[PDB]
């Protein structure tokens, strides 16, 4: 499934 | 079997002035769409794009639903802070987008997992090869380099990319494996056209056919007609199937000379064609 | 930095005077994702006309088909038209049928 992306 | 792969393409798009930003996840295993979530909508979930998935219970769908809506107001905030790294006005639109997966070998091990982001179509930054280190690819991508250094974040994505992300991999694979090893072999002719004086148009036409990937040639007596031989990037007819054409300027009363060849990964052999004149 | 896009005008099936078809326009290789399709029959913009979701590739660029059902005749022209950023004003691709 998909991952949480990190605030750039 | 060849190796797989769990793609994510994601693009987050402001549009100031005109509402909130549009944001947009695609989920490719194999390189084939099977998850899509878009947040132009009033209750915006995570659907199911190949009949295979609706094999998922109510529950998964709620949860990736929820990591995405969580990713779009984070990437909501990218925005922002990019207009600052990038001293930008903020009346224009801007575009982040992200690419995020794991390919796997026949074995079932991790082949390569990655995740790379781009500022405006051009290169921001990357995870590199050996899931450890950043590429930034200028100045600004420098900033979210430290930022991910003093927050830790290249161990927790290594951890999904060969964790999570292979076993589900494998989980989506096994579901939709028959449809996915689907194969149709391309419908190949030849058309004739003229050509001002002595001279006429050979096209050489692949149709109905999947994957994508294939190669037509043209032959003049066992050589490739390498030089000025004309050719259209593979097309969807909009059925699933692709469509392509490779065409030749030869001499008029010469066509019986010429042969065209059509390489698909469906065809017992090589297809092989002339011209025929009815 | 912004990318121009690249277009194909072309039918579903091969065209057959008289019988029904389906019209295609890909569009491919640009950027921004904002552009604005049309398909136009004998000069007049074709009111029905579906979309594909947007999607992009491993350059970053995005891609999306148009498309439009239609009959096509001995004498009907089509073209389709392309508004982007990238270029000045619209770019028109007529539909060749020996293509």
């Amino acid at each position: 499934y998909t991952v949480k992306f990190p605030n750039m | 079997m060849g190796p797989h792969s769990l793609r994510y393409f994601v693009t987050a798009v402001s549009r100031p002035g005109l509402g909130e930003p549009r944001y947009m996840e695609v989920g490719y295993v194999d390189d084939t769409e099977f998850v899509r979530f878009d947040s132009d909508a009033e209750n915006p979930r995570y659907e199911p794009r190949a009949r295979w998935m609706e094999q998922e219970g109510p529950e998964y769908w709620e949860r990736e639903t929820q990591k995405a809506k969580g990713n779009e107001q984070s990437f909501r905030v990218d925005l922002r802070t990019l207009l600052g790294y990038y001293n930008q006005s903020k009346g224009g639109s801007h575009t982040i987008q992200v690419i995020s997966g794991c390919e796997v070998g026949s074995d079932g091990r991790l082949l390569r997992g990655y995740q790379q982001y781009a500022y405006d179509g051009c290169d921001y930054i990357a995870l590199n090869e050996d899931l450890k280190t950043w590429t930034a690819a200028d100045m600004a991508a420098l900033i979210t380099k430290h930022k991910w250094e003093q927050a830790g974040e290249a161990e927790r994505l290594r951890a999904y990319l060969e964790g999570t992300c292979v076993e589900w991999l494998r989980r989506y694979l096994k579901n939709g494996n028959a449809t996915l090893l689907r194969t149709d072999s391309p419908k190949a002719h030849v058309t004739h056209h003229s050509r001002p004086e002595d001279k006429v148009t050979l096209r050489c036409w692949a149709l109905g056919f999947y994957p994508a990937d294939i190669t037509l040639t043209w032959q003049l007596n066992g050589e490739e007609l390498i030089q000025d031989m004309e050719l259209v990037e593979t097309r969807p007819a909009g059925d699933g199937t692709f469509q392509k054409w490779a065409s030749v300027v030869v001499p008029l009363g010469k066509e019986q000379y010429y042969t065209c060849h059509v390489y698909h990964q469906g065809l017992p052999e090589p297809l092989t064609l002339r011209w025929e004149p009815p | 930095i912004q990318k121009t896009p690249q277009i194909q005008v072309y039918s579903r099936h091969p065209p057959e005077n008289g019988k029904p078809n389906i019209l295609n326009c890909y569009v491919t290789q640009f950027h921004p994702p904002h552009i604005e399709i049309q398909m136009l029959k004998n000069g007049k913009k074709i009111p029905k006309v579906e979309m594909s979701d947007m999607s992009f590739s491993k350059d970053w660029s995005f891609y999306i088909l148009a498309h439009t059902e239609f009959t096509p005749t001995e004498t009907d022209t089509y073209a389709c038209r392309v508004k982007h950023d990238s270029m000045a004003e619209p770019k028109t691709v007529y539909w060749d049928r020996d293509m």
